[PDB]
RNA sequence: CAAGCUUGAGUCUCGUAGAGGGGGGUAGAAUUCCAGGUGUAGCGGUGAAAUGCGUAGAGAUCUGGAGGAAUACCGGUGGCGAAGGCGGCCCCCUGGACGAAGACUGACGCUCAGGUGCGAAAGCGUGGGGAGCAAACAGGAUUAGAUACCCUGGUAGUCCACGCCGUAAACGAUGUCGACUUGGAGGUUGUGCCGGCGUGGCUUCCGGAGCUAACGCGUUAAGUCGACCGCCUGGGGA
RNA sequence: AUGUUGAUAU
């Protein structure tokens, strides 16, 4: 999730 | 190592006669290793035969503790 | 297995010589015996499944043999399924 | 007929039946067109470990060669008699005359 | 043997029958035969004391030789017999004196096999013996409670008692309940089990085979009135009460055995 | 398994006999073995694997008494 | 089972050569010693010899030249698993007629050179370059 | 098509090794349970715990008893079997393999679609049995959660009889039969000649030519050939 | 003991 990273 | 059946020429390894066959088994009762007595194949398999009469008939033990 | 006497009785019923043990007829009449002889066995041990492997063998080859034996000679076919009691 | 070694232990107590129990046994083979290569009573050993709650029996040895009926039937008395505390009953290749390692 | 019918109708496409070659064909033999007239599960006050029993066929009782007291006179099995009034097959049988009697059918005994009761008989299928004589581990049938009195124990179709102990005066059994009871060791018993084991393998497969062996049917006690059973009543299918008997006891459980004189002898209860 | 602590024995020496005595007949070994079931499979592959083992031991321990190092 | 004895003679020399053998023995023929012929007289082979009654044996002995052996290949043609026959006009040249191919003609076995001028076709036994 | 022949195939004689198979019996070690003695506060379990067991006396220790299941050591890249598989000891019935001497039959052979049989484990049916183990299940933990791994229990099942199922990474991922083609070191089982020198069978490891995409295979071929069968034709969908 | 994950194209 988050809803869509790798920071 | 060496194998004494060989040598001697024996045909049947006999159950009956135990002053052999407790040169075969450790103090525990156990059957000793071809590999640490040196018989061959064929005496090893007639000696187990051997010592699992000679257990059933109670002339060897089984083990160190009954 | 068959015994040395009778198998011996069956070479000398069915051989030319008392030492024709090769011949089909001879061949065919002990592997009758022992198929015969083991229908007792089978009978009790129904599920001895690795022997019967061995009887089945022995239809076989005896099959083979009556299959030659016929082709080769109609008349010594003929005498030797009668004598024993095939169907064929 | 087969050859059979024959190895009966007996319990101590019932020591002294088993002369006759020999003579018994030998006549049931010889009684069968049998024949009897070797007898050899052993008597009292100390057991390896404990049969029954005791620590010695009577042995017998006999080598044989009977028919398989009465050897059945052998087994079958071995079966139905509290002083044999144990047999074992072996086929042999040939017949043994030879004494054993005991004797 | 087993054997399944087949569906040629609905009251016959379950039925599995247990037939044996075996037995006579022919009528029982005459002079070991008596009247036994049914009861309708009626007691001599003319009332039900056990219900579910009425009707069924008529039979005659065969005089079974349950005491085996003809010790020492051997005996040749003639014919196995079809017995009405038991689950066991029976065995006639003719004594060297030339008496018949019949007994219970162990397995595996047939027409010319010898038998022989006494404390001097063989250890073999259908010998009797006093359970002294008898060897520790055996598995016998047809035993003794008290010395004489005839067996009582193991004489159902299939059924055997193991000698498991011996114990000076009395032997112990392991009975088919699972129960272990002490008996005297001068009871007799017979070697072998019942015959007839495939009996529990039959499947009666209608109705009216149960009416045949006079058994009527049960109504259960839900189906029926309060006034006439604890279970009844209920509009509709209802019920809200511990199990119980017609007569109140409580049927899922409850222990009834009672009887203090005869604990003494039960070593272990079926459990 | 089993001594007798002999007279004119010192304990630790006895001790040290048993040690041996039990290494000899391999009861701890044979205690950790039987810990947990080890299926067919397993015993036939670990046998498998320890065959190899001494063999490509065996192999190869005479190639490194042959060749220098330096 | 054997149910190619050529293919096997074939094979004897092709393995025998290729495992420099000075001589390859087989149980002998007709046919066997027919071909052996053929590979005598156009020089693959250098001799060879029946020997006994009862099981003959063939006995072929094998060249080589600058080292090498001189049966570069030779392969089985017609098997019993599928015959090969050949009409006069379309017999096989075998290396563009630097190798042979052995065929059997109603005139016997011969190469199909050999067959060529006699005018035959027939069955194709093997290759040979 | 006819007649042969003995070299393929088979029969006979004597012997050899074998957890080959079927049936029956029996032995010892251990677990569990039951009963009793001694004894007293813990036991058990884990990474750490807790559930669990225990003063109603457990655990430990000793004696006696019951019952089931499996056979330590021997035991071995040992053996046997068509494959699946087969392991205490004894007997009964029984199959195959191998070797040595001949004698015998005379191509009787190889392969095999369809067919038939056998076929681990799990599973199913009927009836038994049930110690130990253990899907499910329950509880205790762990964790963000933990329908898991770990722990305490535990039912089917695992065992027996008979029947069914017909599948497995049922594998050497390598069809069967036959021939041919440098070596080395073993294992196992016969045998001949006199510890050595041969000669058969089966088998483990290495490796040469050759082969192979390579890895490797390598006289037990994946080399060189023949016979017949089975099977493959992009991945997925399947 | 346990101990997850890393948007699309390039
Ligand atoms: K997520
Ligand atoms: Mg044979
Ligand atoms: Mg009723
Ligand atoms: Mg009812
Ligand atoms: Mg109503
Ligand atoms: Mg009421
Ligand atoms: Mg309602
Ligand atoms: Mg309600
Ligand atoms: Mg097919
Ligand atoms: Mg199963
Ligand atoms: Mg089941
Ligand atoms: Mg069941
Ligand atoms: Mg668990
Ligand atoms: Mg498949
Ligand atoms: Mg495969
Ligand atoms: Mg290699
Ligand atoms: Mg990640």
């Amino acid at each position: 999730x988050x809803a869509x990273x790798a920071g | 190592k060496f194998c004494r059946f060989t040598a001697e020429g024996v045909q049947e390894i006999d159950y009956k006669d135990i002053a052999t066959l407790k040169n075969y088994i450790t103090e525990s009762g156990k059957i000793v290793p071809s590999r640490i007595t040196g018989t061959r194949a064929k005496y090893q398999r007639q000696l187990a035969r051997a010592i699992k009469r000679a257990r059933y008939l109670s002339l060897l033990p089984y083990t160190d503790r009954h | 297995s068959l015994s040395t006497e009778a198998t011996a009785k069956i070479v000398s019923e069915f051989g030319r010589d008392a030492n024709d043990t090769g011949s089909t007829e001879v061949q065919v009449a002990l592997l009758t015996a022992q198929i015969n002889h083991l229908q007792g066995h089978f009978a009790e041990h129904k599920k001895d499944h690795h022997s019967r492997r061995g009887l089945l063998r022995m239809v076989s080859q005896r099959r083979k043999l009556l299959d030659y034996l016929k082709r080769k000679d109609v008349a010594r076919y003929t005498q030797l399924i009668e004598r024993l009691g095939l169907r064929r | 007929m087969r050859h059979y070694e024959i190895v009966f232990m007996v319990h101590p107590d019932q020591s002294e039946q088993v002369p006759g129990m020999i003579e018994r046994y030998t006549a049931a083979i010889t009684g069968a067109e049998g024949k009897i290569h070797r007898l050899e009573d052993w008597g009292r050993r100390q057991l390896a470990y404990p049969i029954n709650k005791l620590h010695k029996a009577h042995y017998v040895l006999m080598n044989v060669e009977a028919p398989q009926e009465v050897i059945d039937e052998l087994e079958t008395t071995f079966r139905f008699n509290d002083a044999v505390i144990r047999s074992m009953v072996m086929r042999t290749k040939h017949a043994v005359t030879e004494a054993s390692p005991m004797v | 043997a087993v054997v399944k019918c087949k569906p040629t109708s609905p009251g016959r496409r379950h039925v599995v029958k247990v037939v044996n070659p075996e037995l006579h064909k022919g009528k029982p033999f005459a002079p070991l035969l008596e009247k036994n007239s049914k009861s309708g599960g009626r007691n001599n006050n003319g009332r039900i004391t056990t219900r579910h029993i009425g009707g069924g066929h008529k039979q005659a009782y065969r005089i079974v030789d349950f005491k085996r007291n003809k010790d020492g006179i051997p005996a040749v099995v003639e014919r196995l017999e079809y017995d009405p009034n038991r689950s066991a097959n029976i065995a006639l049988v003719l004594y060297k004196d030339g008496e018949r009697r019949y007994i219970l059918a162990p397995k595996g005994l047939k027409a010319g096999d010898q038998i022989q009761s006494g404390v001097d008989a063989a250890i073999k299928p259908g010998n009797t013996l006093p359970m002294r004589n008898i060897p520790v581990g055996s598995t016998v049938h047809n035993v003794e409670m008290k010395p004489g009195k005839g067996g009582q124990l193991a004489r159902s179709a299939g059924t055997y008692v193991q000698i498991v102990a011996r114990d000076g005066a009395y032997v112990t059994l392991r009975l088919r309940s699972g129960e272990m009871r002490k008996v005297e060791a001068d009871c007799r018993a017979t070697l072998g089990e019942v015959g007839n084991a495939e009996h529990m393998l039959r499947v009666l497969g209608k109705a009216g085979a149960a009416r045949w062996r006079g058994v009527r049917p049960t109504v259960r006690g839900t189906a029926m009135n309060p006034v006439d059973h604890p279970h009844g009543g209920g509009e509709g299918r209802n019920f809200g009460k511990h199990p119980v008997t017609p007569w109140g006891v409580q049927t899922k459980g409850k222990k009834t055995r009672s009887n203090k004189r005869t604990d003494k002898f039960i070593v272990r209860r079926r459990s | 398994p089993v001594i007798k602590v002999r007279e004119n024995e010192p304990f630790d020496v006895a001790l040290r006999r048993f040690k041996r005595s039990c290494e000899k007949a391999g009861v701890l070994a044979e205690v950790r073995r039987r810990e947990f079931y080890e299926k067919p499979t397993t015993e036939r592959k670990r046998a498998k694997a320890s065959a190899v083992k001494r063999h490509a031991k065996k192999l190869a321990r005479e190639n490194a008494r042959r060749t220098r190092l330096y | 089972s054997m149910q190619d004895p050529i293919a096997d003679m074939l094979t004897r020399i092709r393995n025998g050569q290729a495992a420099n053998k000075a001589a390859v023995t087989m149980p002998s023929s007709k046919l066997k010693v027919a071909i052996a012929n053929v590979l005598k007289e156009e020089g693959f082979i250098e001799d060879f010899k029946v020997e006994g009654d009862t099981k003959p044996e063939l006995e072929l002995t094998l060249k080589y030249f600058q080292g090498k052996a001189v049966v570069e290949s030779i392969q089985r043609v017609s098997r019993p698993g599928l015959r090969i026959y050949k009409r006069k006009d379309e017999l096989p040249k075998v290396m563009a007629g630097l190798g042979i191919a052995v065929v059997s003609t109603s005139k016997g076995v011969m190469t199909d050179r050999a067959a060529r001028q006699a005018g035959l076709g027939g069955e194709i036994i093997c290759y040979v370059a």
